[PDB]
């Protein structure tokens, strides 16, 4: 589910 | 040139200094590296196009920009002409923006 090309918005961050 | 947009207003503002120009934004998070990592080719293609406007765009420290556009995933490109939105796509995918430019020049 965590694709390295793509940053997830699940982060905190 | 290059122009970095820290809000909104300002995003308002240089579609308006595009004027008819192509405007390219880049949505990449700057501390995500993967996203900054790409930003040589959305950066250094400034010079390829100059005929065309790049801005760039924080998630984080633009997050009213890209609140906007409710983005879902980063590095984000969205097109806008004239102040009108007529492209955008996701991927880690730098050439993809050569054709995109090609294709709306």
């Amino acid at each position: 589910p965590a694709t390295l090309k793509i940053c997830s918005w699940n982060v905190d961050g | 040139m290059v122009k970095q947009i820290e809000s909104k207003t300002a995003f308002q503002e240089a579609l308006d200094a595009a004027g008819d120009k192509l405007v390219v934004v880049d949505f990449s998070a700057t501390w995500c590296g993967p996203a900054k990592m790409i930003k040589p080719f959305f950066h250094s293609l400034s010079e390829k196009y100059s005929n065309v406007i790049f801005l760039e765009v924080d998630v984080d420290d633009a997050q009213d920009v890209a609140s906007e556009a409710e983005v879902k995933a980063t590095p984000t490109f969205q097109f806008f002409k004239k102040g009108q939105k007529v492209g955008e796509f996701s991927g880690a995918n730098k050439e993809k923006l050569e054709a995109t430019i090609n294709e709306l020049v």
